[PDB]
Formats: structure tokens, C-alpha cells, sequence
């Protein structure tokens, strides 16, 4: 009963980060903080679009605006984030408990090299506002129109005619 | 049984049967009807009779299974429609399968076979919650699914248990089995109505509730179990003999008795939806009680049967029990056909 | 219910499970979130014998979300028809299908 | 495909281990030989009666039991939640009728099982 | 609707006939009555989980509770049984007939 | 009901071969049905005999079915006449006469014959009229 | 059938709205008869027990006409709301329903074709 | 093979199922419903439900059909009626092998059985649901619900549990 219309091959040839999961743990926190206003975009119309196909433009952008976050530590103190990413993948569930100095090397760095700062506990969970130009989506669901609801009971009440009506029962 | 442990159990049927009233889960309903059945068992064992454990086990396993089987219908309408609220249901199957679900707790079909033993081993008292309050549960739920019923499907099984209640009543003797073919009888009544309006199987049900709360807690204040027994008490009290074969005819339906009204108004539901051979077979089977009623009245108050020398002791003594709502009991389960358009309340 | 207590003080039993798009752990949905909210919204306030038809779009596409009869059955005949071609040599999968 | 390999390495290294267990030590059973040992006496022929209540009166108490700790599994989630008071009082209703149930069953006789 | 339904929805059939179709053992009926349920406690989980109802994953464990609770009343009353009669037949379970 | 729509579907007095077969049809598995019902209530102490019995009702149900089948349609083909109730009623009294034969008494036969004929006559009443026995939820 | 009308409020003996009808009147002849329930219960309620009915225990039947009165009085309310109360959305219904109920044509006798069938 | 490994498992249940509702000796029944009861455990394990699948070992397995052999140890009628004491059993065992073997023959074909419902012979795996799951275990946190939303029936539940016992010694005390 209709198309299920998909995007063609071309738009999704965008470029995709090559890095090992402990790669992206460990400068998660330098990360979050540091490219939100296109992630918020993105996932704002994830929850509001509502549909995968509406997301695809900022979909590349998000993977585009972490390759611009994966360079300049290349062009600065890409050592210590060797050793870092090596020990937090040693970890089986990349605890960072037991990796905490190649962090404190790590955050030595982006606090001058680059100036960033290290995102304090339940700032990364907190609710953001993100500021959008797109239009809210008017029936996200594709919701039809609605059935009318059947008329009301309007009017006074009034004594039943002629009592019961039940066979010979005058009352 | 220690009397509070009593009070508790029948605490918990009572509420077990409350809670299927009141809920609008699918699985609430269940648990009502399985913790209703977890506490029926040891009141049916009060007594601890063989006879009673034979009852017993034969009421439990006729009841789990119904139960158990009354799952699949909620599990298959859950699976094909993944709701847990009682409402209509969107399958014939699962439709279909619930109804003799409920059906074997109600005992109205060849289902029917567990109730009239599970009453015969078990005592008075017993045999009255049993046939008494133990038939509110599974008839909320079907009022409830009325609108989703197949009409032929159910209107046979009421046909049935009109038909097979009726028919074998005719050929017992204890008195016990007589309530139970009866009740089968009245089973039909009400459940035949219920795919047409729902408001007047509740009034039969009230109604029948009457007559048998009367009827047995006679039969308790008598202490008689077989018709020969019951025959005796003609002597000893003589009255109760008398107030017994007015709710034996308004049990049987004469007008301008009680029992009258609720097949009245039965019949004038199906009639005006178009259906016309239903009531007046339903009718004719009704004399099919009547008959064995009669033969219980001529036994006991219309004819003056043979006593014995023992029965002396009895007059010189009195009866201790205080027989709790029997007088308005039979009051209002032989005279209230006048207050019949008082059914509306009902609705 | 028969004796809806329930609504007459308001003290919620059991219908927060009685529905699966009600409130949910740690808000997470269901299978059919979408699709049952539309057939509830629909059927609110209408009636079962008016909601039965009216409302029978969102219904079968919710039978639908949560069954998958027809679903599969097209992924039956495009999987049936493959094996019929195939066998036959005369369409050879891609290379992304095998990887 | 690990699991049930666990399980079935198990299962054969038992069955070997009983097989060469069995047919190896070359089986020379005679009709004393597996006749029944009571005592080094005669047998009378029994182990088909029942055994009164008190086996079976403690095996459905268990199983009663075994079925409220089975309700009380899920806890170390429950503390988890987002409502602990509801959690706190419901979780403590659980314990508290387990031991009424067992206080009731103490109380009328019951642990003390018939003899 | 996937295979497996039916291999349950045929389990329960299955044993359900089985506890119907009686013979000489009623303990070995209420072997067919908790393996009804266990079906019905199997089946029921396969759709909640399949379809996320996480607030449904509640019944199969009270369904389970619930089911086991007859257990105790079934078994109990077997032995009850087999103690004015001894053993578990059934043709003997007869003593109300009229 | 497709096995009672195969009565149904063939013009009354008109290929009485049809109307025969779905007519004995309709007894054999009515025959069935009380036949396995006897078999489950009382018990056929020794299996051979539980054979018989059900033998003996299916054979007797679609005697009856059979016999009503010829009876009925033949006497609407003689007479022209498929509207008229009597064609049944002889087609009932016939098949009541069947169970007296099977039963081996003139007194049940004679019963049945009077019965049975007054029903199927009373069912065509129906079928001309359009009686509903088991009517759909209409008020 | 009143069973999910909008507005009801489960477990509502005497809906509110019900207040505006005609309460039945102290002495309506069906409460009366409601009233005689109770004393009829009362004479059979020594009977059980042995006593000289109609001259025994004046408390106990007076109770039983005050109780079944009262509940008799209540319930001829709640009968007299639902009976007004079909009546009056069955009113509201036509109304809003103009085609499915026609003004049937006004044709006198004098005109209808009655067919006459004699005696003899 | 590992396509339809819940295609097996789900056989072995018909068969173990077959097993005990062909009334064989309550131990050797008690037999072939473990035997049912371990393999479905599977069945619900390949879905995810780890807690549910492990719960039928602990209360069903190693809970109720334990004291389950006791009646059978209570009971021990003369004679063991195991599989070879009798042929209806026996029969009643191979009949339950023919139709679930034909129905799954059936669908392996064509797919299109209609017994009762319609039903699609695919393979298992299809109708699983593709997303993740987070950090929380949605069975896990279904069930521990128990404790928040589930008050109600933790109150009826329990109290049938306590009125549970108060049954049991009662119709076992023998008055
Ligand atoms: C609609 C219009 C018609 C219906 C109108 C509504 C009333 C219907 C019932 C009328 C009376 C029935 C009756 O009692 O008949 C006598 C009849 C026989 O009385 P009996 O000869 O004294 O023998 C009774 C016992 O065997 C004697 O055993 P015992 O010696 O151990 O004494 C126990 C007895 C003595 O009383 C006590 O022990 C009191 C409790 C003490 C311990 C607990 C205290 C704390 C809790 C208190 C709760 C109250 O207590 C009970 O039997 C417990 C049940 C009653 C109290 C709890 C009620 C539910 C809560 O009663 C029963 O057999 C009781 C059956 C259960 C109740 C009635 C069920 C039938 C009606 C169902 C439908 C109702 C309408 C639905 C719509
Ligand atoms: C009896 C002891 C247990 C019940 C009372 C104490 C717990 C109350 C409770 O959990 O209420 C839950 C609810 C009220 O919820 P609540 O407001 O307590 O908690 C809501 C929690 N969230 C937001 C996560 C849903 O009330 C009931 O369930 C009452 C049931 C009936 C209780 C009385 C039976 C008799
Ligand atoms: C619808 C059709 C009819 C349906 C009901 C029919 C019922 C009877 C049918 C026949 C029954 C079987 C045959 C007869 C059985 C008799 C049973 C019996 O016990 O009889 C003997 C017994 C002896 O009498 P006893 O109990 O001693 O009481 C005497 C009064 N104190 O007698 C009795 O116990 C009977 C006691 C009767 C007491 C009557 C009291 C009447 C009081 C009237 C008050 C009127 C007030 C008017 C006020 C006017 C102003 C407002
Ligand atoms: C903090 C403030 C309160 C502190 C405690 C104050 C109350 C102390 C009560 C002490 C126990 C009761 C009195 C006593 O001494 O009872 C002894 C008796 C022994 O029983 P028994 O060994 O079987 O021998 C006799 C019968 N044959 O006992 C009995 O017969 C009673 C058997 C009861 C069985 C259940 C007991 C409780 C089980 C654990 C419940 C859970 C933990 C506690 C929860 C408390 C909640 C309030
Ligand atoms: C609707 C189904 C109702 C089933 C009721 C089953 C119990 C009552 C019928 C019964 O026991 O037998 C009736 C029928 C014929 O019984 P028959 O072989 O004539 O033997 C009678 C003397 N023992 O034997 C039957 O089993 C037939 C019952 C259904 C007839 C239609
Ligand atoms: C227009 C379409 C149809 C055209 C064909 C005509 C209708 C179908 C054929 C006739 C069916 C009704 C006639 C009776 C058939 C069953 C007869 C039967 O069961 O006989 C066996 C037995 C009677 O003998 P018994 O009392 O057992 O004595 C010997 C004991 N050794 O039986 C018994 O003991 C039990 C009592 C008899 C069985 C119960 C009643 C069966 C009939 C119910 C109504 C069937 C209506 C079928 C047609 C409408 C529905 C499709």
C-alpha cells in the first residue's frame, strides 16, 4: 500500500570515524562537551523528526563535526592519547578506575594545547536546550483524522413518560 | 476448623470473588478465580469425610483445569492482540476457547457432570456457598465479554444445561443432587439470555440466589438430606414444611410467585430479538422442574408421610440455630413479582 | 470491570500494565509503541461498536506491527522465489551478500 | 555455541567415563551376586508403601516457601528504582509474610511433623 | 505466525488431552496439569519478550506462583486420596456415584 | 456448516442423489457424534464390542438420514410440490419407522414416526418462513 | 445496555443529576407494598422460631417495615432515574436521528383499502 | 543447524511434552517433563530472557517437581508401569511422534499450515526485534518492577501465598 521510499547510495557515502571502541571511551568526556551543539541537532530530530530519513544530512554532519575533533589531537598530543586508549582497552569493561594518571597526562594537554576542559560528573547528562532553524514536525506519527466523538447528553431531565412501561405497571 | 481460620478462608473466597468483579486486567480476573479456588477446597473438607474427599478432588480438578485452560484464551488474545483489558476480544479461537472455560466452572454443558457429585459429599453449608456465591465469579467475566460471544455457540451450551439439568432431576433422590440438577437447570436460564441483554441475567441471578439461599438454609434448619428424611420433619415442624413448598412453587416458576419473574422477563428479552423457538422450548423444559419439585412438596407438606416413635425427643427439645436472614429470605425469594420494573436499578 | 472501584476512588491497580504505551521502566517502549498509541487515541471516547470499524486501520497495521504475518510472508516469498531462481543459475547474489 | 558445548563436554566425558567404567572391568554378575542387601539378611519384600505426612507435609512447605523466595529473586534490581519507599515497604511485605507464614506453621504444631 | 508458536501451542494441546485422557494414575494427571502450565508459562514469555512489553515480563513469575500454588492443593489432596484408599487410582475414586 | 450446506444448496425434489448423500451424510456424523459420547460415558468393557456399538449408531442415524433423504425429495419430484410441508412429513415419518426397524419395536417406531415427522415438517416450516432458532443479538 | 453511558460514575447508587425528578411520594402505592414485604417477613420470622407470630416481639417486624421502607424508598428512586433516564436520551436521540424516523403519511380510514372478510 | 537451532528446541518440547502426557510411571513422566522443562529454558534463554529461562530451573526444576517424586515415592504402585509394562502407553508415545512430525514436514514445505490459527514455517530468527538495549536489562528491569509498580499484585499474591499454607495443614491435618 504504497512506497516505502528510501535514500539512494550516494548521500550515504559519507566519511565514517576509523577508531577502536577504547579510542572513542577514552576522549568520550573531551568529546561530549566539545561537539555538542551538532550532536543536540542531530538527536533533537531523531526525537522530534521521528523518522531515520529526515536526520540523514545532520546524521554526516556529526560523524563529520568528530572527524574535525579526531585531528587536532593528531596535530598536538596524539602520544599521550596512545597509551591511554592502549591501557583503557586492556581493560575488559574499559573501567577507567584503573587507567587514571595516562588520563591526568591526557587532560594536561587539552587544557593548554587546545584549551578544553574536562566535563565535571552529571554535566554530561544534563538536559540542553539546542537552538534549531528547522520547522517542528506538524503530525510526526502521520496521524489521519480522528473519528468524531458521538454527540453529548444535552437537556434537563425529565420524568419518565407514563412511569415504567413495563407491561400493566401504570407507574 | 478453627472458627477464625473458617472466618478467614471464607474471607479470602469471598474477596477472590471480588477481586475478579473489580478488576479490568486479564490476569487479575485469573488470579481471583485461582486464589478463589485455593481456599474452596478446605471448606469443602470442613467435614473430612471420604465421601467429602472424593468431592473434593473431584471439584479441584474440574476447576484447575478450567482455570488453566482459561489462560490460553487470555495468552492468544494477548498474542494476537497484546491487550490485557477485559473487553471484546479480538479472537474467534481464543473466544471460543474461554467460553467453555468458564463454562466448565459454571457447569452448564456435559461440564456440568463435577457439580451435582462435588454437592452429594460435601456438606449442607458447603453445598450452599458452593452453588451460591461460587457462580458470581466466571458470570461477571462473561457479562463483561457478553458483546464478543458467538451467539450459536453459547446459546447451545445454556440449551443444554436446561435440557440435561432439567431431565435428570426427575431420578434423585438426595436431596443434594436435586438442589445441583437444579441449579443446572437455572444455569441455563440466565445464561441463555446473556448474549441478548446482560441486565436481566444479572436479575435472574439475584432471583436464583434468593430461592437457594432460602432452599438450603431450610434444608439446614430441617438437618434432612434425603427426601425421606426431609418427609419427616412434617411432624417435628411442621411450618418450615409449609414455607419450604412455597419457595418448591416459586422455585418452579408459578406465577404470581418470585420464580416467575426472572424466566418472564427472559422470555420477553429473546423474544424481541427475533428469537421465539428458543424461549418456548426453554419453556417446556421448565415443567421438567416442576415435576421433581412437586414429588419434593408431596413429600413433605402436601402429603403427611409416616413418622417415628423417636421423632418424640424432638418436641420436647428446640432449635438452637438463628438462622440468619431466612426471614426476609423467603419473603422476598416468594413475593416480589409486583416490584418487577424495578430491574432498571439493575441497569 | 463489572464493579469499576477503580475509577470511582482512583487508585491505579492494574492498569498500568493493562497497555503496553502506559508508563514504562526507565521509559523505555515497547515493540508497537507507535502504532498502539495511534489505535488507542483513535478509540477513545467513540465506543467498541463504532471503534470496531472506524478505527480498523490503526488496528490491523498494530496486528501487524506485533504479529508480522504479512511481513514475513513477503520475506517467505522473496526468500521461496530466490532458492527457485538461484538453484537454476540464473541470478548470482552480490558480493555484499555474501560480504 | 559455547554454552551448550560446556554442557555437552561434560555430558560425554561423564558417559565415557561410566562407559569404560562398565564394559571394561568385565561384568561377572551372578543371581546372589545381584541380589539385594539388607543387612546381609533376607528381604521381605517392600519399598512400594507410604510414608504417613510428615515427608510429605515438609516437601509442600518448602515448595511454598521455595515459591515466596522466588517472588523475592528480582531485589538486587528492585533497590535500583526510582521509587525505594513503594520498593522498602513492598519488598519488607514479602519477608514479614514469609515469616508469618512460617510463624503460623510453628505456631500449630507444623515444623514439628508428625511421628 | 512463526513455527515455534505452534511447538507450544501443540505442548499444550498435547498436554492437555493428556490430562483429560485419563488412566490409572492421577498423580500422573497432575504431571500433565503442571506441564500445562509450564507451556503456558513458556508460550507467554516468548511474546513478551519478543514484543518489549517490559511491565508484562510481571506474569509469567505470577502466573508461575500461582500455578505452583495448585501444586499444593493437588498434591495434598493425593495423598488425602491415598490415605483413606491407600494408593492414587482413580477408578476407585468413586465412592460418591449416586 | 458446509457439510449442512450441502443439503441446503440442492433445490428441494431435484437430483435426489445429492440430496441422499448429503442427507446420510448429516445422520453418519450425527450417529458419530452420540456413538463416541456412549463409548466415553458408559464404557465398551471389551474394545471390539465398543466397535459395535458405534457401528449400530451410525449404522441406525444413517438409515434415518438416508431413508428422510429419498422420502423427502422424491415425493416433492412426484408431486411438483417442493414448498409443501407434507413432503417432509412423510420423509419424518419414515425416518421414524427406520428406528422402529433398527430398534425392533413397533411402539418406539410409531413413537418416532410421529415426532420425528412433526419436527421435519416444523424445521421446512422454518426454512420456508425463515424461523431463526439460534438468532443473532438484534435489540 | 445503561451500562457505559458517558458520565456515569461507577458505584454510584443515586447519581446526583437523579435529584431532579419527582421523589417518589411518602405514601406511593409501590412503596407501601414494599412496606408490606417487611411486615409479612416479620409474622413468618416467629414462625421459624416458635412464637405467637402476629403477638410476638413488636420490636423485631417494626424493624423490618423501617428497613424495608427505607431501601424500599431509595430503590424506587434509582428506579424512577434510569426509567427517565432512557427515556430522555432516547428523546435527545430522535431528534438527532430526523431520517431514520419518518412522519408516517396522514391517511384517514376513509381512504384505507381494509380487505373485509365475512363470517358466513 | 544453528539456523533453526530454535526450531529443535522447540522439538524436543513437543517430544518431552509427548513424553508425560502419554501417562507413562510418574517418575519416568517426572522424567520427560524435566527433560521439557530444561529445553525450554532454552527456548526462552535464545530470546533474552535469562532471568525468566533460569527461574523455570530453580522453582520448576529443582522446586516443584522434587516434591513431585516424593508422591511418587509415597505412591509406588506394585508394579513399575514404565514404558515396556503397558502398549497403550507405548502407543500413545508413538502417536504423539507422527502429527508433529507431519505439521513440521507440512510447514518445512510449503509453510502455509492451517491448523486452527494460520502459522508460517520460517526459521526462528525473523521475528526477533533489531535495537539495543542500553545498560539496562529490559527483562531485568521488567521484573524488578515488581517492587514499584507492582504493588497490587504483590499484596494479592502474597496473601494467597499466606492463606496457602493456611490450607495445606488444614486439609493435611486430617481433622
Ligand atoms: C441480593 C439479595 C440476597 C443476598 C443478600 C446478602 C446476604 C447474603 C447472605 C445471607 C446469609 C447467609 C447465611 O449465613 O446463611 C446461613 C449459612 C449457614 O450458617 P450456620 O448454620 O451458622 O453455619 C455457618 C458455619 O458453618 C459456622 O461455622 P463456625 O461455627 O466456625 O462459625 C463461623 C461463623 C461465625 O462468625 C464468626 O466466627 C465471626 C468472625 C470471627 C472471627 C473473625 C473476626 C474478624 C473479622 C470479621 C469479619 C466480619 O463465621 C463465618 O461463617 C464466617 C463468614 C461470615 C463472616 C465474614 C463475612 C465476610 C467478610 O451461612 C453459611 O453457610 C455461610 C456461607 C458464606 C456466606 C454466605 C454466602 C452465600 C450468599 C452469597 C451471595 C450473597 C449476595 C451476592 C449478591
Ligand atoms: C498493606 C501494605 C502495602 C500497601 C500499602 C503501602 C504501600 C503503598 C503503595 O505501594 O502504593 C502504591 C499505589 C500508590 O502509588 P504511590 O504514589 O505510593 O507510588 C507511585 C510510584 N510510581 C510513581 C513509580 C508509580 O497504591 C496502591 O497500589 C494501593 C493498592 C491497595 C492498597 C490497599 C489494599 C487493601
Ligand atoms: C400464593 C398462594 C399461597 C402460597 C402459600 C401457601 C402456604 C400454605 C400451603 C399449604 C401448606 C401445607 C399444608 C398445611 C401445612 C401447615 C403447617 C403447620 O405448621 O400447620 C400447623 C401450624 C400450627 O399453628 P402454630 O404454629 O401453633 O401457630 C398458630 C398461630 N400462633 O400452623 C402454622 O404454623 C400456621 C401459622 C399461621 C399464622 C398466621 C398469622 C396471621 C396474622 C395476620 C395478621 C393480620 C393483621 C391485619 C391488620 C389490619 C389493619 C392494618
Ligand atoms: C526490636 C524490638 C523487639 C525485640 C523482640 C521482642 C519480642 C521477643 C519475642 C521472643 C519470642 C517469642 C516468645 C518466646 O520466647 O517464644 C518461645 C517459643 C519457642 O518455640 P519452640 O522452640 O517451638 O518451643 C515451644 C513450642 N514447641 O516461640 C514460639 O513458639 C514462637 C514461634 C514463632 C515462629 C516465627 C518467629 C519469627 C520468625 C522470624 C520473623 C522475621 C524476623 C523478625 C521480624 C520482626 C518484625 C516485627
Ligand atoms: C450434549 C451432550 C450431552 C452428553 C450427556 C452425557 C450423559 C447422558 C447421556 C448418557 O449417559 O447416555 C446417552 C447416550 C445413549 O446412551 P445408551 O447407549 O442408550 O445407554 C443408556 C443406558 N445406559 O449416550 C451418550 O453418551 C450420548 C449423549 C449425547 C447425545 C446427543
Ligand atoms: C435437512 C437436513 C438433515 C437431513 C437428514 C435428517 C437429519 C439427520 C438424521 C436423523 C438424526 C436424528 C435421528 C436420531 C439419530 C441418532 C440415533 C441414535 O443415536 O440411535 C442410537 C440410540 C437409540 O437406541 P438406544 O436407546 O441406545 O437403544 C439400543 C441400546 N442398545 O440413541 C440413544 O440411545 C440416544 C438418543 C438419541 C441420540 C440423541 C439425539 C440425536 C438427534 C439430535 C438432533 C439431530 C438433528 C440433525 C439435523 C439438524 C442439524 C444438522
Amino acid at each position: 500500500p504504497g512506497i516505502v521510499e528510501l535514500p539512494t547510495l550516494e548521500d550515504l557515502k559519507v566519511q565514517e570515524v576509523k577508531v577502536s571502541s577504547s579510542v572513542l571511551k577514552a576522549a568520550a568526556h573531551h568529546y561530549g562537551a566539545q561537539c555538542d551543539k551538532p550532536n543536540k541537532e542531530f538527536m533533537l530530530c531523531r526525537w522530534e523528526e521521528k523518522d531515520p530519513r529526515r536526520c540523514l544530512e545532520e546524521g554526516k554532519l556529526v560523524n563529520q563535526c568528530a572527524l574535525d575533533f579526531f585531528r587536532q589531537i593528531k596535530r598536538h598530543c596524539a602520544e599521550p592519547f596512545t597509551e591511554y586508549w592502549t591501557c583503557i582497552d586492556y581493560s575488559g569493561l574499559q573501567l577507567f578506575r584503573h587507567c587514571r594518571k595516562q588520563q591526568a597526562k591526557f587532560d594536561e594537554c587539552v587544557l593548554d594545547k587546545l584549551g578544553w576542559v574536562r566535563p565535571d560528573l552529571g554535566e554530561l547528562s544534563k538536559v540542553t536546550k539546542v537552538k534549531t532553524d528547522r520547522p517542528l514536525p506538524e503530525n510526526p506519527y502521520h496521524s489521519r483524522a480522528r473519528p468524531e466523538p458521538n454527540p453529548e447528553a444535552e437537556g434537563d431531565l425529565k420524568p419518565a413518560k407514563h412511569g415504567s412501561r413495563l407491561f400493566f405497571w401504570t407507574m | 476448623m478453627n472458627p477464625i481460620i473458617y472466618t478467614t478462608l471464607i474471607m479470602t473466597v469471598m474477596s477472590g470473588t471480588m477481586l475478579v468483579m473489580i478488576s479490568s486486567h486479564w490476569l487479575l480476573i485469573w488470579i481471583g478465580f485461582e486464589m478463589n479456588l485455593l481456599a474452596m477446597i478446605p471448606v469443602l473438607m470442613k467435614n473430612f469425610n471420604p465421601r467429602a474427599t472424593e468431592a473434593a478432588t473431584k471439584y479441584f480438578l474440574t476447576q484447575a483445569t478450567a482455570s488453566m485452560m482459561l489462560m490460553m484464551a487470555i495468552i492468544i488474545n494477548l498474542l494476537y492482540s497484546g491487550q490485557w483489558t477485559i473487553t471484546k476480544m479480538f479472537n474467534p479461537v481464543a473466544m471460543t476457547m474461554m467460553t467453555m472455560a468458564l463454562a466448565m466452572k459454571l457447569g452448564l454443558s456435559p461440564f456440568h457432570f463435577w457439580v451435582p457429585e462435588v454437592t452429594q459429599g460435601i456438606s449442607l453449608q458447603a453445598g450452599l456457598l458452593l452453588l451460591t456465591w461460587q457462580k458470581l465469579a466466571p458470570l461477571s467475566v462473561l457479562c463483561q465479554i457478553s458483546q464478543s460471544i458467538n451467539p450459536n455457540l453459547m446459546l447451545t451450551m445454556a440449551m443444554l444445561s436446561i435440557l440435561i439439568g432439567g431431565w435428570g432431576g426427575l431420578n434423585q433422590t438426595q436431596l443434594r443432587k436435586i438442589m445441583a440438577y437444579s441449579s443446572i437447570a437455572h444455569m441455563g436460564w440466565m445464561t441463555a439470555v446473556l448474549p441478548y441483554n446482560t441486565t436481566m441475567t444479572i436479575l435472574n441471578l439475584l432471583i436464583y440466589i434468593t430461592m437457594t439461599l432460602a432452599m438450603f438454609m431450610l434444608l439446614i434448619h430441617s438437618s434432612a438430606t434425603t427426601t425421606l428424611s426431609l418427609s419427616h420433619t412434617w411432624n417435628k415442624m411442621p411450618v418450615i414444611t409449609s414455607l419450604m413448598m412455597v419457595t418448591l412453587l416459586s422455585m418452579g416458576g408459578l406465577p404470581p410467585l418470585s420464580g416467575f419473574m426472572p424466566k418472564w422477563m427472559i422470555i420477553q428479552e429473546m423474544t424481541k430479538n427475533e428469537s421465539i423457538i428458543m424461549p418456548t422450548l426453554m419453556a417446556m423444559t421448565a415443567l421438567l422442574n416442576l415435576y421433581f419439585y412437586m414429588r419434593l412438596a408431596y413429600s413433605s407438606s402436601l402429603t403427611m408421610f409416616p413418622s417415628t416413635n423417636n421423632m418424640k425427643m424432638k418436641w420436647q427439645f428446640e432449635h438452637t440455630k438463628q438462622m440468619k436472614l431466612l426471614p426476609t429470605m423467603i419473603v422476598l425469594s416468594t413475593l416480589v413479582l409486583p416490584m418487577t420494573p424495578a430491574l432498571s436499578s439493575l441497569n | 470491570p463489572f464493579f469499576d472501584v477503580q475509577k470511582r476512588l482512583g487508585l491505579d491497580l492494574d492498569r498500568w500494565m493493562t497497555i503496553q504505551s502506559a508508563e514504562q521502566p526507565h521509559k523505555i517502549p515497547g515493540r508497537c509503541h507507535a502504532f498502539e498509541k495511534e489505535w488507542i487515541e483513535c478509540a477513545h471516547g467513540i465506543g467498541g461498536i463504532r471503534a470496531e470499524k472506524e478505527c480498523k486501520i490503526e488496528f490491523d497495521d498494530f496486528v501487524e506491527c506485533l504479529l508480522r504475518q504479512k511481513t514475513m510472508k513477503r520475506l517467505s516469498a522473496i526468500k521461496r522465489q530466490r532458492d527457485k531462481l538461484i538453484k537454476e543459475g540464473k541470478y548470482t547474489p552480490p558480493p555484499h551478500h555474501l560480504g | 555455541m559455547n554454552i551448550m558445548l560446556t554442557l555437552l563436554t561434560n555430558v560425554t566425558l561423564a558417559s565415557l567415563l561410566v562407559l569404560i567404567a562398565f564394559w571394561l572391568p568385565q561384568l561377572n554378575a551372578y543371581s546372589e551376586k545381584t541380589s539385594p542387601y539388607e543387612c546381609g539378611f533376607d528381604p521381605m519384600g517392600s519399598a512400594r508403601l507410604p510414608f504417613s505426612m510428615k515427608f510429605f507435609l515438609v516437601a509442600i512447605t518448602f515448595l511454598l516457601f521455595d515459591l515466596e523466595i522466588a517472588l523475592l529473586l528480582p531485589l538486587p534490581w528492585a533497590s535500583q528504582t526510582n521509587n525505594l519507599k513503594t520498593m522498602l515497604t513492598m519488598a519488607l511485605f514479602l519477608l514479614i509474610l514469609l515469616a508469618a507464614s512460617l510463624a503460623y506453621e510453628w505456631t500449630q504444631k507444623g515444623l514439628e511433623w508428625a511421628e | 505466525m512463526p513455527l515455534v508458536y505452534m511447538n507450544i501451542i501443540m505442548a499444550f494441546a498435547i498436554a492437555l488431552a493428556g490430562l483429560l485422557m485419563y488412566r490409572s494414575h492421577l498423580m500422573s494427571s497432575l504431571l500433565c496439569l503442571e506441564g500445562m502450565m509450564l507451556s503456558l508459562f513458556i508460550m507467554s514469555t516468548l511474546i513478551i519478550l519478543n514484543t518489549h512489553f517490559t511491565l508484562a515480563n510481571m506474569m509469567p513469575i505470577i502466573l508461575l506462583v500461582f500455578a505452583a500454588c495448585e501444586a499444593a492443593l493437588g498434591l495434598s489432596l493425593l495423598v488425602m486420596v491415598s490415605n483413606t484408599y491407600g494408593t492414587d487410582y482413580v477408578q476407585n475414586l468413586n465412592l460418591l456415584q449416586c | 456448516k458446509t457439510l449442512l450446506h450441502k443439503y441446503s444448496d440442492i433445490p428441494e425434489g431435484t437430483e435426489c442423489h445429492r440430496k441422499a448423500y448429503a442427507s446420510t451424510s448429516i445422520g453418519g456424523a450425527t450417529g458419530l457424534i452420540v456413538s463416541a459420547y456412549s463409548i466415553a460415558l458408559k464404557p465398551p468393557a471389551s474394545f471390539l464390542e465398543g466397535v459395535a456399538r458405534t457401528g449400530r449408531y451410525t449404522f441406525t442415524s444413517a438409515a434415518i438420514g438416508a431413508i428422510f433423504g429419498l422420502t423427502s425429495c422424491i415425493s416433492a419430484q412426484v408431486r411438483e410440490k417442493p414448498d409443501d410441508p407434507l413432503n417432509y412429513f412423510i420423509g419424518g415419518c419414515a425416518g421414524g419407522l427406520t428406528l422402529g426397524a433398527r430398534t425392533r419395536s413397533y411402539g418406539i417406531g410409531a413413537a418416532a414416526c410421529a415426532y420425528m415427522g412433526l419436527t421435519a415438517a416444523l424445521v421446512k416450516m422454518g426454512q420456508l418462513e425463515g424461523w431463526q432458532v439460534f438468532a443473532e443479538p438484534k435489540v | 445496555m445503561m451500562s457505559g453511558r458517558p458520565g456515569r460514575v461507577p458505584l454510584q447508587f443515586l447519581p446526583n443529576e437523579a435529584r431532579s425528578l419527582p421523589p417518589p411520594k411518602l405514601t406511593d402505592p409501590r412503596l407501601v407494598y414494599m412496606g408490606f414485604l417487611g411486615y409479612c417477613s416479620g409474622l413468618i420470622d416467629n414462625a421459624i422460631r416458635r412464637r405467637p407470630v402476629v403477638s410476638a416481639g413488636l420490636h423485631r417486624q417494626l424493624l423490618y417495615v423501617t428497613s424495608f421502607v427505607f431501601f424500599g424508598y431509595y430503590l424506587l428512586k434509582r428506579q424512577d432515574y434510569m426509567y427517565a433516564l432512557r427515556d430522555h436520551d432516547m428523546f435527545a436521540y430522535v431528534k438527532s436521528h430526523p431520517e431514520d424516523f419518518p412522519e408516517k403519511d396522514k391517511k384517514t380510514y376513509g381512504e384505507i383499502l381494509e380487505e373485509f372478510h365475512p363470517v358466513r | 543447524m544453528t539456523m533453526y537451532i530454535a526450531f529443535i528446541l522447540s522439538t524436543i518440547f513437543v517430544i518431552g511434552f509427548v513424553g508425560f502426557s502419554s501417562k507413562p510411571s510418574p517418575i519416568y513422566g517426572g522424567l520427560g517433563l524435566i527433560v521439557s522443562g530444561g529445553v525450554g529454558c532454552g527456548i526462552v534463554l535464545n530470546f533474552g530472557g535469562s532471568f525468566l529461562g533460569l527461574m523455570v530451573f530453580l522453582i520448576y526444576l529443582g522446586g516443584m517437581l522434587v516434591v513431585f517424586g516424593y508422591t511418587t515415592a509415597m505412591a509406588t504402585e506394585m508394579y513399575p508401569e514404565v514404558w515396556v509394562s503397558n502398549k497403550t502407553v507405548f502407543g500413545a508415545f508413538v502417536s504423539g511422534l507422527m502429527m508433529e512430525f507431519c505439521m513440521v514436514y507440512y510447514a518445512l514445505k510449503e509453510e502455509e499450515v492451517e491448523i486452527i490459527f494460520k502459522f508460517n514455517g520460517l526459521g526462528d530468527w525473523v521475528i526477533y526485534d533489531t535495537g539495543d538495549s542500553g545498560f539496562f536489562s529490559e527483562e531485568a528491569m521488567g521484573i524488578a518492577a515488581l517492587y514499584s509498580y507492582g504493588t497490587w499484585l504483590v499484596i494479592v499474591t502474597g496473601w494467597s501465598l499466606l492463606i496457602g499454607v493456611v490450607v495445606i495443614m488444614e486439609i493435611t491435618r486430617g481433622n
